[PDB]
């Protein structure tokens, strides 16, 4: 069962953030969360979602969640997590998450998540060249 | 970070408290202590320990459910944990006491492929963060701790150590019935 | 009738009775009862109401495995609806009366938040048409009991069309949300 | 679990629908149902192929459809529905579907399902905007 | 030959003889055995036989789980299987003994809906590839398999290179996990 | 859920092969696999992917393999071959696998199953219609 889950409004809340921002996202880049199936960020973000409209809305109960949970998340991406956590490769902390913002013109592309290893993140050396792929993305989109 | 000259990296750090509401929290204070707060009502607080509590092999757990005391959250989230040892063979090792709704829970643990392996395969699994201080190996792993608790307790700030997510109990809940052995001929 | 330039708007809308052979068909009726049926011969007969027809609280199940007097596609269907309550604690809430491949098994309905929760939640998802909007944690729907007996087929329903989705809804979950009762599984 | 069945090659019947006469669509029409995961429209055409299958080829029980749940259809999008059906948003029902073909030829939208609400059919004025944006995929498709 | 000129086709074969030690194979010999492998050095042997072994009703599988003599990753193949039964009614057809922590269980497959198609059914999913040879099932009889075997017997078992009509094969019993505790009865009130 | 492992940098060897020696294919190639969700192969690179993975780097225990089923193939993709072999249409056990190359520059399709129809391997032509699908579908690179 692949998840549904069609977010809706994606501008981030500061509520949801640590240091309280009016971050805010394009939705040229939110749309690939639709499609795209392996990415941490977008998973995230349809469970904030989802807790906006129930805590909103809906009138604690753990079955609501129990039930929905595939359709916002893939639980099998939180157990290739898991598996790369027992290796020594580093693994995905769903805490602190990256992306190349365009300063000029605004747009930027789908966040993903820094890696860690060993309780501490990678300093931007050992996966730059996935920054690079990245920045090779956007510069195709143009 | 000047990367092309043109983008820059703006890192995005996510507050979690903001899901407590409609799902369960986990955070690991100590270096053993785990505790998964299902709001600001009551939540469950697992511990190793070599201090036992139980002292008796009895689990009332049956009669428990005619009682009908027990917080449902809570027990939703003990029924997820047991259901999600790997492979859970000795019945000896659990030992429960309910009495006026209380949860309280022993797992005993005493070379390797034993009952203590799955049980704390599963117990590093309710956070990520704070639990592989307590690589090499995961299959065949143990603890010098004797005995894992699990409690209920009143909501404090309980998350000093490692950061709140529910990543680990979300992970879990596809895995509850994954791996049971049959203990009855017709299930 | 043109939207958007040159594109008009046009609908179809599928059978259901067409989809009859290979799994269960969904209907409601009145505002109470709602119906299943497996096939064109027979069915489930899922009513509420007031009386109950069985008063013994027994339910004698390996026994009526051990006789194999049933129909199995029907008593796979009710085991799928009981496995898949969220939450079943109180477990002399059911009252089952297995004899001759009888099926009339029957679920007591009685600050909230109890089984019957449970079980108009696992009903209104079955029959997905006509059971009826912000109470999640507690239905508590007025009628007192709920009964599941096989039926000899007919034309049970005319008021909501035939849909197999809240079968198929309900055939995902039959595992989560329910509580560990014995020690070692 | 993922929508691994595919479509025998796909036109609908007429004892399939009602008041309906040999409504069939093109094979780029149908070509995204083995791409897309919140399709409602290719779960129903991959219902009646089994189905078509089970009759004409396959020798009542209820084994086959339960093995074949999640080869067939992701179960998510129907708690998805019934999840905005308890949210007391417009959901789906699966009944009746809207699609547009072009005047000139038979090239014709993906449908999409009609929304219900409160048990009654919701209005063309609600979701007019989600048709606009189809109208426009569609001549930027072109 | 080569399509459009430019594009010539190529083949590729893959070897699961060494899937080995990361998950188990499964593959045919003797047309009633269908052995499979777990690892290294151990399996099952899944034989079709008319003769009988366990002679009586009863299994002491709670026994057998605490004296846990056994070999976890067997008895672990053997839930798997015995969950993975689609409508598992009848109890009294299963004999199983576990003591010594030998793994040995009998399914007693003595109209066509019954337990003996279910089992078989499990059992030809597990096997995949060469399992036709055990069923005179027909094809599309999904409804009704059935074997001219009165029985079939698991039992633990060395490995000794018994591959002998079929290659190894993980694909049969990796899909099979997912219908572990898909069809099932319920057995009691609160389970 | 659906597939979620990554397949690191993907070319084969004897030692996962049974004839040939060190196939290896493009990155190009090898990254349809993260989109497309119906193909045996990208299941088949997986295995051995943690198979490499699991010899490497850890230390018969079949728990690691009874966890993450679902995260490492598509169980649903085998069942509907078990379906197809129920129903006798032409199926794939998993064994060998037909793709295009060509040597002026080495560009390779994405391999399919070589499907069985009589227990033999099927002769390329009845199955003349998908290998030309894929043959026009190369010619599509601009
Ligand atoms: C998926 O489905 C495909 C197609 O069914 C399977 O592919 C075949 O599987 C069978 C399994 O038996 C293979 O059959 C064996 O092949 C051996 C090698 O072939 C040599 O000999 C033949 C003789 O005609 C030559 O044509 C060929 O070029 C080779 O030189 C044979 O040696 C086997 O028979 C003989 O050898 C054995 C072992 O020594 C003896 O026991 C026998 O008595 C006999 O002398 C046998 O024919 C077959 O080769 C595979 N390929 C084909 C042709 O399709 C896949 O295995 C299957 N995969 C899965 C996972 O299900
Ligand atoms: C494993 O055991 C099964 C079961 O056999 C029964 O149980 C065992 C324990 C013994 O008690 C048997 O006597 C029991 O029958 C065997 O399957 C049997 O296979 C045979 C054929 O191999 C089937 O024979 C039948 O023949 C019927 C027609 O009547 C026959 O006899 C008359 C009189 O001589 C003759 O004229 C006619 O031509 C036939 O030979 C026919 O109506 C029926 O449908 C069937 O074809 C028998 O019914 C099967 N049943 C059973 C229960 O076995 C397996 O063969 C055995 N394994 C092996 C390897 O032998
Ligand atoms: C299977 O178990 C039965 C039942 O034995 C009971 O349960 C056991 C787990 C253990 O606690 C026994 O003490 C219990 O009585 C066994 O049948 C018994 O066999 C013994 C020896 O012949 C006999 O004295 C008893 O009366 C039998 N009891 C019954 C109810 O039949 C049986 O032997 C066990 N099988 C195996 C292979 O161990
Ligand atoms: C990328 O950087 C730009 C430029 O700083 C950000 O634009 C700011 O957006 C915030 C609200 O999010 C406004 O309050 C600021 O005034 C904007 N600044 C300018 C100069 O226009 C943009 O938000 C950043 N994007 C992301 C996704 O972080
Ligand atoms: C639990 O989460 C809720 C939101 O889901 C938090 O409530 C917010 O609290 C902040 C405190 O500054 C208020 O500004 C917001 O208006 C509150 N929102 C709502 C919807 O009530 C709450 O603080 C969280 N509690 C804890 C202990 O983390
Ligand atoms: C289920 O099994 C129970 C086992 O106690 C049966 O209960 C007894 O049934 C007999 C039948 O002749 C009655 O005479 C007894 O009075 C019953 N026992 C008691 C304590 O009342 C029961 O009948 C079986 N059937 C059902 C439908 O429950
Ligand atoms: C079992 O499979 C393994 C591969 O998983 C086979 O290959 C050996 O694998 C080990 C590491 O696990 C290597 O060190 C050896 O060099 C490999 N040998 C060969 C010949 O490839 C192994 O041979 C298989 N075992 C059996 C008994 O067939
Ligand atoms: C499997 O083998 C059978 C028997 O040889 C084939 O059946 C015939 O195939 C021919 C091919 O020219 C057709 O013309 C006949 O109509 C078929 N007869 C029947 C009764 O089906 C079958 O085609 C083979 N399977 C294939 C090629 O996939
Ligand atoms: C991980 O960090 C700890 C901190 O105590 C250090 O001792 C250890 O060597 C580190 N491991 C690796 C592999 O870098
Ligand atoms: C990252 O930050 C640390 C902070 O101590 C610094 O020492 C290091 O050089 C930085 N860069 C890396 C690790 O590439
Ligand atoms: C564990 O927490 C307790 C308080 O709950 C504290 O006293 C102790 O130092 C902590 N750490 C341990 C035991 O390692
Ligand atoms: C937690 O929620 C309760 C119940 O609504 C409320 O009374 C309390 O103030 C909240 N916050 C706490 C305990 O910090
Ligand atoms: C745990 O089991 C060991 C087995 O020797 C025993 O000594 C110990 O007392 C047990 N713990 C409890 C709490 O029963
Ligand atoms: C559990 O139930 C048994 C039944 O015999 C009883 O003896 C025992 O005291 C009970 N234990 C507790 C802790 O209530
Ligand atoms: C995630 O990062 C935070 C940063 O403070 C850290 O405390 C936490 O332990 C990390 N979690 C994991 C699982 O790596
Ligand atoms: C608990 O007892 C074990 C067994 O002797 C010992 O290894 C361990 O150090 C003790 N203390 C703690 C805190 O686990
Ligand atoms: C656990 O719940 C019970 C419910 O009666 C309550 O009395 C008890 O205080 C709770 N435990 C703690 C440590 O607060
Ligand atoms: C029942 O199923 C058959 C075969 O699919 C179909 O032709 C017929 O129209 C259906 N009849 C009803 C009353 O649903
Ligand atoms: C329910 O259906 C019954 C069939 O006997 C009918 O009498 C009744 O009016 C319907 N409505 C109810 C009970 O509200
Ligand atoms: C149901 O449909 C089947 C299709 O085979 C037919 O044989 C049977 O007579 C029908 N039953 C009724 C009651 O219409
Ligand atoms: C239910 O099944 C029994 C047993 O086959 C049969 O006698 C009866 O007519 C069926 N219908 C009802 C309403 O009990
Ligand atoms: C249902 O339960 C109530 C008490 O809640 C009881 O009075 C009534 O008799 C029960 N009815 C049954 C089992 O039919
Ligand atoms: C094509 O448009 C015509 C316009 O007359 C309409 O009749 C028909 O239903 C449409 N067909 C499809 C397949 O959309
Ligand atoms: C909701 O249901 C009511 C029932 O009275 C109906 O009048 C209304 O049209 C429905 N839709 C909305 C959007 O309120
Ligand atoms: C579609 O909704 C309408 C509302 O009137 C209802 O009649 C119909 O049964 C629904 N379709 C289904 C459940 O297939
Ligand atoms: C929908 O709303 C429009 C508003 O102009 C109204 O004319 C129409 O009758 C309504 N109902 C429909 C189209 O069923
Ligand atoms: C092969 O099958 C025959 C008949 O069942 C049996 O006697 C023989 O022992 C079997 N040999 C092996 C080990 O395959
Ligand atoms: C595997 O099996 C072979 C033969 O039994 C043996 O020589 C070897 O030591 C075992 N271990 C490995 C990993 O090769
Ligand atoms: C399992 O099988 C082997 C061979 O049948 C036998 O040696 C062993 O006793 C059985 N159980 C154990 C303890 O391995
Ligand atoms: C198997 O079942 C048959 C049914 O006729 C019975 O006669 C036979 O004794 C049973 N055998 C065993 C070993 O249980
Ligand atoms: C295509 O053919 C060339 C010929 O040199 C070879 O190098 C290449 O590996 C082939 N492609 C694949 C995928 O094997
Ligand atoms: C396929 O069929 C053709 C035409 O009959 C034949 O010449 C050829 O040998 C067959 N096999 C292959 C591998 O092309």
């Amino acid at each position: 069962g692949t998840f549904t889950w069609t977010l809706s409004d994606y501008c981030l809340t500061r509520w949801m953030l640590i240091e309280a921002e009016l971050k805010c996202f394009g939705n040229t880049a939110v749309a690939k969360c639709n499609e795209k199936h392996d990415e941490e960020f977008c998973d995230m973000l349809r469970l904030f979602d989802f807790n906006k409209q129930a805590i909103q809305r809906l009138k604690m109960s753990i079955q609501l969640i129990n039930k929905a949970v595939n359709a916002l998340i893939n639980d099998q991406l939180i157990m290739k997590n898991h598996l790369r956590d027992i290796m020594c490769i580093p693994y995905c902390n769903y805490s602190k998450y990256w992306y190349l913002n365009h300063t000029t013109t605004g747009r930027t592309s789908l966040p993903k998540c820094w890696l860690v290893s060993n309780g501490s993140y990678l300093n931007e050396t050992h996966f730059s060249d996935d920054i690079e792929q990245q920045a090779d993305n956007m510069i195709t989109e143009m | 970070s000047l990367y092309k000259g043109v983008y820059e990296l703006q890192t995005l750090e996510l507050n979690m408290e903001t899901l407590n509401m409609t799902m369960p929290l986990s955070c690991t204070k100590n270096n053993s202590h785990h505790y998964i707060m299902v709001g600001n009502e009551t939540g469950l607080e697992l511990t190793l320990t070599n201090t036992s509590i139980i002292n008796h092999k009895f689990c009332n757990l049956s009669d428990a459910h005619k009682k009908n005391l027990y917080d449902h959250a809570l027990m939703s989230i003990i029924s997820t944990f047991h259901l999600s040892i790997p492979n859970f063979n000795q019945y000896e090792a659990m030992s429960c006491d309910f009495n006026g709704g209380k949860i309280s829970v022993q797992y005993n643990l005493s070379h390797c492929g034993t009952v203590a392996n799955g049980v704390l395969q599963t117990f590093m699994r309710m956070a990520w963060g704070g639990s592989y201080i307590a690589c090499g190996n995961w299959d065949c792993i143990m603890t010098s701790y004797q005995y894992l608790i699990i409690q209920n307790t009143t909501w404090e700030d309980h998350c000093q150590f490692s950061r709140p997510s529910p990543i680990g109990y979300l992970g879990l809940l596809s895995q509850r019935t994954r791996d049971i052995y049959i203990s009855r001929r017709l299930l």
